[PDB]
């Protein structure tokens, strides 16, 4: 929590292999 | 940003100017692109290593 | 309107879509810009009405594969898209 | 541009062309040898 757009130009944002959960 | 040129956009070029000098228009656009995104592309990998 | 058409506005070319705008920019602004210093929303010229332009559907596309010294079957990912929509 | 008498070097003309449709395919029935030269924009589609 005490942690925290729209790019049509070509940058793009890949999600991460593992998810919190599995590091969790 | 203009990078020298007479205008930013590439439309606006093509459709204002004939090809023999904006041939040297979009030129000068590209190289200035181009090593701008070569810029950014050697920061992040430095800020990976 | 609504679909992936090459527009022309006084000179401005341009291809997208344009469709019904919800924006309120007071009647002497003419053209609309946004955070990228592109034009995005624009106004016609034998009708004043608000239109938004926005960039026809792309998006990037791989590939998943065995080798191809044991097969030579392939699946598509789509990346970032509901498939849906495509 | 078929004006009688145009004024001098020194005391320059100024006039505003606005509210209308511009032909700039009129000017090319001048005398033969006009030159044409533009910065800017290609003479050649002016008319776009």
């Amino acid at each position: 929590n005490k942690v925290t757009a729209q790019k049509f130009k070509g940058l793009t944002v890949l999600p991460p292999l593992l998810t919190d959960e599995m590091i969790a | 940003s203009k990078f020298g040129a007479i205008s930013s956009v590439l439309n606006d070029i093509f459709s204002r100017l004939d090809p023999p000098e904006a041939e040297v228009q979009i030129d000068r656009l590209i190289t200035g692109r181009l090593q701008s995104l070569q810029t950014y592309v050697t920061q992040q990998l430095i800020r990976a290593a | 309107k609504n679909k992936c058409v090459n527009f022309n506005f006084n000179g401005l070319k341009g291809t997208g879509v344009l469709t019904e705008s919800n924006k309120k920019f007071l009647p002497f602004q003419q053209f609309g810009r946004d955070i990228a210093d592109t034009t995005d929303a624009v106004r016609d010229p034998q009708t004043l009405e608000i239109l938004d332009i926005t960039p026809c559907s792309f998006g990037g596309v791989s590939v998943i594969t065995p080798g191809t010294n044991t097969s030579n079957q392939v699946a598509v990912l789509y990346q970032g898209v509901n498939c849906t929509e495509v | 541009f078929n004006a009688t008498r145009f004024a001098s070097v020194y005391a320059w003309n100024r006039k505003r062309i606005s509210n209308c449709v511009a032909d700039y395919s009129v000017l090319y029935n001048l005398a033969p040898f006009f030159t044409f030269k533009c910065y800017g924009v290609s003479p050649t589609k002016l008319n776009d």
